[PDB]
């Protein structure tokens, strides 16, 4: 009857929602890791500039 | 002392867990000024020395003249109320206590070690202070190897590899015969 066209999409939604949440979480994690790496590169360059700074 | 003077700006660290944070800040930002008076005058007028740091929960802090004032204690222990002189005068006093014939060689062959001598800008301040104290004609050289932190352990590793050192160890039999006081004997 009228229940099945709703149940099908309802179950379509759950796994898609979980997969989207997992993907966005993992992408955010990668983004933060890259941010830390970039800050580290800036730190290395600035530490070199600050240590040498003519001697 | 750094944890005590950081309260003058607004940040308060009390619990022993935060002393590691203050230690890391000291290791990462502090530097020893070549001359103290003019640097202090400049840091209170210009804004080129104020540097920022990130605490382990965010909340970035900005340290100004506290960068070079904490390590200044080594050359001026009157900050913490200690009686003795700075490390730039203790070295000269220990040199002058030696005989008159080996002062030149010690002047020309001063060596630095230890972790706390890793501050950027200490080898030149030490050179300037020693030149101020010591006689002007003698040549003064301050040895600062890049591996200052591990210099003691590297020396220990070299010592433990020598062949002539193989009979200097404290044999367990000697301890069983003489007790723990064996270390004070000629067997150091």
């Amino acid at each position: 009857d009228k229940l099945k066209e709703a149940e099908t999409r309802a179950e379509f939604a759950e796994r898609s929602v979980t997969k989207l949440e997992k993907s966005i979480d993992d992408l955010e994690d990668e983004l933060y890791a890259q941010k830390l790496k970039y800050k580290a590169i800036s730190e290395e360059l600035d530490h070199a500039l600050n240590d040498m700074t003519s001697i | 002392y750094l944890m005590k003077i950081l309260t003058e700006r607004g940040y308060s660290f009390v619990t022993t867990a935060e002393r590691e944070i203050v230690r890391d800040i000291k290791e990462k930002l502090c530097y020893v000024a070549l001359d103290f008076e003019n640097e202090m005058a400049t840091a209170a007028s210009s804004s080129s020395l104020e540097k920022s740091y990130e605490l382990p929960d965010g909340q970035v802090i900005t340290i100004g003249n506290e960068r070079f004032r904490c390590p200044e204690t080594l050359f001026q222990p009157s900050f913490i109320g200690m009686e003795s002189a700075g490390i730039h005068e203790t070295t000269y006093n220990s040199i002058m206590k030696c005989d008159i014939d080996i002062r030149k060689d010690l002047y020309a062959n001063n060596v630095l070690s230890g972790g706390t001598t890793m501050y950027p800008g200490i080898a030149d301040r030490m050179q300037k202070e020693i030149t101020a104290l010591a006689p002007s004609t003698m040549k003064i050289k301050i040895i600062a190897p890049p591996e200052r932190k591990y210099s003691v352990w590297i020396g220990g590793s070299i010592l433990a590899s020598l062949s002539t050192f193989q009979q200097m160890w404290i044999s367990k039999q000697e301890y069983d015969e003489a007790g723990p006081s064996i270390v004070h004997r000629k067997c150091f």
